[PDB]
């Protein structure tokens, strides 16, 4: 195999800021680089290929090239579409590989999130299962702490997390945390804190339910 | 214009076989080669099979020899992957892509079927409204969940009024706990919206031919 050592694995950059995304093979591939760029959608178009001709259609703004064994694409001045994730290709030998990746993501800026706790639903509750939801809306950086305290102890084993991508529009993320518990161990305690902890403020964004009559 | 459209996933079991087809139209078939690659559930892409447009030099990636067979219809415009042996590895979206980028010109991918090979069996999810009664998020706001628990395999449609509302809406991906999947999906609506309004979940697990609606209805 020809290993294509692609780098770096993810970076996120301003808009307007350039980027170098890195191929390195491993051996004569005479330029027989590509670059394919999947967009979220899972959808696959290709950038460049010969290791440097731009494809109809690609923006100028995108420009592969070569120096020794080392590939590289640069992306001058990175305006939205460029959201995505990178591939480099070498179609020169038989067994075809694939570079490792590179996750662009958009540095915006700061954004706490918006936690909203909701407690088991009463059809669950008759399933004998007891899930309390608490998602984290909007937030920036990805960098999130969630702590899940049922009456006045922290708990882990039961915990279910789930991270979006970076939105299309707002450019932040959202969060799931889903606490499961048997209707019984619910039912038998009262309290329910969802805390989470985010770099935008130093006080644990708390949001907590209580059970008991309503 | 140019279009590949791959169609043969689905759940299989380990040891089993799948035979996908990759429909092409916009371009002659017949004189390019063409490829498999395929994409496992959140990691890169990678080569699986090549066969030239005569049908006369295949090629096959170390970790699909033997079990897999390469193959086209040049006069049905259909190129084929014949799978043997599916272990749990096998698992991914494979997508089917035209190639001979030497000269060639376009570069034409595929959108990627999906084939999950687990032991596992099916299993139709169980949709929990989230109604506030604590969704605060700002007071001026209302919040609204779902909760679709226990299904496998993917994928499930979640949708937020039948489609009609699709602004706000936050799903999330799915997650395998044991031997199942759980998603939820959060939206967003101004207080007055709701509950003067009507929102509703309606979750749809295609591989179990499960519909379902829930009116998120105030209370707890
Ligand atoms: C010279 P040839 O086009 O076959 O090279 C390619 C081989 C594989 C490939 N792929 O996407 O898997 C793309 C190009
Ligand atoms: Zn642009």
């Amino acid at each position: 195999q020809i290993q294509m050592t692609q780098s770096p694995s993810s970076l996120s950059a301003s808009l307007g800021e350039r980027v170098s995304l890195t191929c390195r093979a491993s051996q004569e591939i005479s330029g027989y680089l590509s670059w394919l760029q999947q967009k979220p959608d899972g959808t696959i178009k290709r950038l460049i290929y010969a290791a440097s001709t731009l494809d109809s259609g690609v923006p100028k703004r995108f420009s592969g090239s070569r120096s020794g064994s080392d590939y590289s694409l640069t992306i001058s001045s990175l305006e939205s579409e460029d959201f995505a994730d990178y591939y480099c290709l070498q179609y020169a030998s038989s067994p075809y590989t694939f570079g490792g990746g590179t996750k662009l993501e958009i540095l915006r800026a700061d954004a706490a999130p918006t936690v909203s706790i909701f407690p088991p639903s009463s059809e669950q509750l008759t399933s004998g299962g007891a899930s309390v939801v608490c998602f984290l809306n909007n937030f920036y950086p990805k960098d999130i702490n969630v702590k899940w305290k049922i009456d006045g102890s922290e708990r882990q084993n039961g915990v279910l997390n789930s991270w979006t991508d970076q939105d299309s529009k707002d450019s932040t993320y959202s969060m799931s945390s889903t606490l499961t518990l048997t209707k019984d161990e619910y039912e038998r305690h009262n309290s329910y804190t969802c805390e989470a902890t985010h770099k935008t403020s130093t006080s644990p964004i708390v949001k907590s339910f209580n059970r008991n009559e309503c | 214009d140019v279009k590949l459209v791959e169609s043969g996933g689905g759940l299989v079991q380990p040891g089993g076989s799948r035979k996908l087809s990759c429909a092409a139209s916009g371009f002659t078939f017949s004189s390019f080669g063409m490829h498999w690659v395929r994409q496992a559930p959140e990691k890169g892409l990678e080569w699986v099979a090549y066969i030239s447009s005569g049908s006369s030099t295949i090629y096959y990636a170390d970790t699909v020899k033997g079990r897999f067979t390469i193959s086209r219809d040049n006069p049905k415009n259909t190129l084929f992957l014949q799978m043997t042996s599916l272990r749990s590895e096998d698992t991914a979206m494979y997508y089917c892509a035209r190639g001979d980028y030497y000269g060639s010109r376009g570069a034409y991918w595929g959108q990627g079927t999906l084939v999950t090979v687990s032991a596992a069996k099916t299993t139709a999810p169980s949709v929990y409204p989230l109604a506030p009664v604590c969704g605060d998020t700002t007071g001026s706001s209302v919040t609204l969940g779902c909760l679709v628990k226990g299904y496998f395999p993917e994928p499930v449609t979640l949708t937020w009024n039948s489609g009609s509302l699709s602004s706000g809406v936050h799903t999330f991906p799915a997650v395998l706990q044991s031997d199942l999947y759980t998603l939820s999906s959060s939206v967003t609506v101004t207080s007055s919206t709701w509950p003067s309004q009507s929102i509703t979940c309606n979750v749809a697990h295609p591989a179990s031919s499960t519909k379902v609606d829930k009116k998120i209805e105030p209370r707890g």
